[PDB]
């Protein structure tokens, strides 16, 4: 009902409509069948203003969808640097891992999101985290052939 | 593994 509308409004980037629905009692942490909350969808679609509103309105910054992905996972994968920073500003788990051990740093590293990898590292991202198949973010950058990124993630000892 | 991510049809891979 109101939660459904709030999900679509966050997905569509309708900042005004998000505020209306919250004012009318929409559950800021409503979740669809896949477990996405409005903050998931806003981070995925890149709607920084809505992310801000949702967080001021009590959104769960560390909500997990059914795959273990948090809004920071989605912002990292989609390359939404501003949203990554805002989430981290609001206590997002920088080393949160999805169901196979994948952290946001892995997802940022996948797409060569250079500035995001740097922000994640600035906020305590652990370069030594491996997913279930032993892949660090540095390993991913090597596998994808991303030279500049490897130097930033490189461990020396 | 193919791991779906996001509300669409996207997926990342690691290993199998």
């Amino acid at each position: 009902d109101l939660g459904k509308k709030l999900l679509e409004a966050a997905r569509a980037g309708q900042d005004d409509e998000v505020r209306i629905l919250l004012a009318n009692g929409a559950d800021v942490n409503t979740a669809d069948e896949t477990g996405f909350t409005p903050l998931h969808l806003a981070a995925w679609e890149g709607h920084l203003g809505i992310v801000e509103v949702l967080l001021k309105n009590g959104a769960d910054v560390n909500a997990n969808d059914e795959r273990g992905h948090t809004p920071l996972h989605l912002a990292a994968y989609t390359g939404h640097l501003e949203i990554v920073e805002v989430l981290l500003k609001n206590g997002a788990g920088v080393n949160a891992t999805d169901v196979i051990g994948t952290a946001p740093l892995h997802l940022a590293a996948m797409w060569g999101h250079l500035e995001i990898v740097e922000v994640l590292l600035k906020n305590g991202a652990d370069v030594n985290i491996q997913d279930k198949f032993g892949k660090t973010a540095f390993d991913i950058s090597i596998d994808n052939g991303n030279e500049d990124l490897a130097e930033i993630l490189q461990k020396l000892n | 593994k193919r791991i779906h991510i996001g509300p669409g049809r996207a997926f990342y891979t690691t290993x199998p």
